[PDB]
């Protein structure tokens, strides 16, 4: 588990402004308002040398695209893919895993979008962010916020592999038809 | 809470907020983007405009926001765009931030009667909330009817606001009929009043003075004073008692454009304690009694 | 998305328990109400009644008569308040029995005197109500500036109405 | 917005000693303070202790 | 062939709709896989089916 973790290797990342807009006004039409918001990200990512992962959280009514447009601008950027789901979610485990003492431990489901993807800046889109309940025993808010923190992502640790890991590059996307029953300090 | 002592730490002015800008906010983030000083040019008056108009609130992250975005937007406009660097104006602001939100307004600059402003010290700093006023049932239930004014007290009320606004209603009751025995409007009608929430609970009882002096303008349908703001608690007998928080309060309404700020006797010196450079173009005033008040808003 | 709900009310008890009964007309409000859909139905009822007394004192039928009102559900709670506007000048309308004029959609909120606030989600609302075919949308003042932020397409074929006292809007809905 | 762990933060690099922070607001288990009893499968400790570990020092600024 | 779909309690410990949501998914099902042997499996091609006295109580997203 350890050793087949990505250690160093960044994808590479396209910097072709032009052909970026284009892919991306191939693949939605209208939306502009995303479509210059990424077209900024990725100027200004461009120009402060090195590439960062920042956060955002698209929202609005249910079918509008937003799991589309988010494979959409991870294809036109270049970088890796990756889906996840959080909507009713409780068992902050399945984001840490286990101790690895147990008979049958895992790792959380982000050590294994980072093994699976094979890069250590792909992009992971956060799905239902509202819906979480962090009810007994739960509370993966806490954890999600610990990812999307920006400086504790760049040291964040599993319980199962407590090695910190980088996660400043990593671009989170979070999609919620609506803006209220999110937590606050998310 | 024993266990500590607790300091006050509280937000900042515009004046204030607009040097944490320039001087830190700014420079940082220009170097969490990379733009070079000389490239991206953002003069005070246009960071001026973006907090008086964008961002206004106690806290100073918004501003950040709007910094971010539009040192993002210079950017995309250096790196593929026609301008090697980005000179920004505040008309040209228009077109990266978008047109101004929270565009300023009192809410009531007419302060029709019955209503009046209030500074409360809510959880997240300290607004200028509206304490508003009006009759909501004919006072002519019978023209020998000689049954009170029952109040219908609103705005999510806390057991504590409701015994607080009950001893406003008698005290405003007692003072109507003190002045002016032959009116009585306020002693045999229904009078609905609502009070915005957002105030702590422990500052709860500092509007209860406005609570009185809004109902004494619907008395005699006499608007209060133009911008005028006051606070404070009263005992049922006018003796206007401290409050704390002042400092949020006062900036709150030197950020609301009201220039009357009307205090406890014994909070004076609290008031005394704040930093002079936010204190300029504003006629505090210090009381106890609450008949001065009365005086003072109703010339 | 955004939805032209149908706020309504109806007279629900006899106005003449007795001729010279002053009772106040309770009001009963409906649709899975909220504290905050409560309080604002309040303030609603309470300006409804101040309004038809400053402009026609004569009429006291909403001043002593039971009333039911029904505001559909499906508003989230942060926007709820929203509707309230619209509330008021139901019950008015049906003070006066005027039918409101067809086709006029609006919203806002008001603060016990008439001076509308500005509300959120505005876009959607007004994607709803082009949906609808509604040709009057009437909107806060403080709002205005947003709804000119929508792409132009989307506006065309209905006579914006900007206001702040809720007084403009009884002049426009009962002309 | 005030800059209140801000300041705390500059009190910590000011006064030399090693930074820490702490969200304790909506906690509901004191587990999490006080760790678990060792011998359930997978319990560790408070996270008082795994501040301590990280900080490497007996004297940070909490 | 699932069948009674609508009788999931989703309950304590539990919560198998989400197991079905990723069963169900398009393209989730292409690389499927299960805590038992883990390599992924394709389910392009099975045609599930679903029955249910009541369209009411089945999840949402299911
Ligand atoms: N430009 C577009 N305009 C409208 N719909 C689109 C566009 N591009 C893709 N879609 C549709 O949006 C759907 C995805 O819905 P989505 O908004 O991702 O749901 P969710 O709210 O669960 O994320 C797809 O089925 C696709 O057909
Ligand atoms: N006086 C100041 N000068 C410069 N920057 C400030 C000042 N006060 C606050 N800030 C900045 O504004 C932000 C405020 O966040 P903060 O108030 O610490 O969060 P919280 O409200 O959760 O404690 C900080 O990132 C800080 O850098």
């Amino acid at each position: 588990w350890l050793t087949s973790i990505p250690w160093g290797k960044y994808s590479n990342e396209n910097l072709d402004l032009a052909r970026a807009q284009a892919v991306l006004e191939e693949d939605h039409y209208g939306m502009e308002d995303v479509k210059k918001r990424i077209l900024e990200f990725i100027a200004v990512s461009q120009l402060r040398g090195s590439t960062q992962g920042k956060i955002l959280c698209f929202y609005g009514p249910p079918g509008v695209g937003k799991t589309s447009i988010a494979r959409s601008i991870a294809r036109a950027l270049n970088r890796e893919y990756f889906r996840f789901s959080v909507g009713g979610m409780t068992d902050v485990a399945e984001i840490k895993g286990h101790r690895r003492t147990y008979v049958g431990a895992m790792p959380g489901k982000i050590i294994q979008c980072l093994k699976k993807t094979k890069t250590e800046n792909p992009l992971i889109l956060i799905d239902e962010v509202d819906k979480i309940g962090r009810g007994y025993q739960g509370d993966p808010s806490s954890a999600l916020l610990e990812l999307l923190d920006p400086e504790q992502n760049a040291n964040f640790l599993d319980h199962y592999l407590d090695v910190p890991v980088d996660l400043s590059k990593v671009l989170f996307i979070c999609t919620a038809n609506v803006t209220d029953t999110i937590p606050e300090p998310l | 809470r024993d266990r500590m002592e607790m300091i006050n730490v509280s937000g900042y002015v515009a004046q204030e907020k607009l040097a944490i800008a320039e001087r830190y906010l700014v420079p940082q983030a220009r170097a969490l983007c990379g733009l070079d000083e000389s490239k991206a040019k953002l003069s005070s008056d246009v960071l001026t405009l973006l907090i008086k108009q964008y961002c206004r609130e106690s806290g100073v992250r918004n501003l950040q926001k709007q910094v971010e975005k539009v040192l993002r937007k210079s950017a995309y406009k250096i790196v593929s765009g026609e301008a090697e660097s980005v000179e920004v104006t505040p008309e040209n602001l228009q077109d990266f931030v978008g047109k101004p939100v929270f565009t300023v307004e009192r809410m009531y600059d007419v302060t029709p009667p019955g209503v009046v402003m209030g500074l409360a010290w809510t959880a997240m700093g300290g607004s200028t909330l509206f304490v508003e006023t009006s009759l909501r049932r004919p006072q002519d239930k019978d023209a020998k009817g000689d049954k009170d004014g029952s109040l219908e007290v609103t705005g999510q009320l806390g057991e504590v606001m409701k015994e607080s606004a009950r001893i406003a209603y008698t005290f405003a009751r007692a003072f109507l009929m003190q002045h002016a025995p032959a009116n009585d409007y306020l002693v045999t009608s229904h009078i609905h009043l609502h009070v915005p929430e957002g105030a702590t609970p422990k500052d709860g009882p500092s509007a209860g003075c406005t609570i009185v002096t809004a109902l004494l303008s619907l008395a005699m349908g006499r608007p209060v004073r133009q911008n005028l703001a006051m606070t404070g608690e009263v005992s049922l007998t006018g003796k206007i008692l401290p409050v704390g928080g002042i400092k949020e309060k006062t900036i709150a309404a030197k950020r609301a454009g009201v220039t009357c700020i009307v205090l406890p006797a014994e909070n004076k010196k609290d008031f005394y304690d704040l930093a002079a450079f936010i204190t300029e173009g504003l006629e505090v005033h210090f009381v106890e009694h609450y008949r001065e008040i009365f005086d003072i808003a109703f010339p």
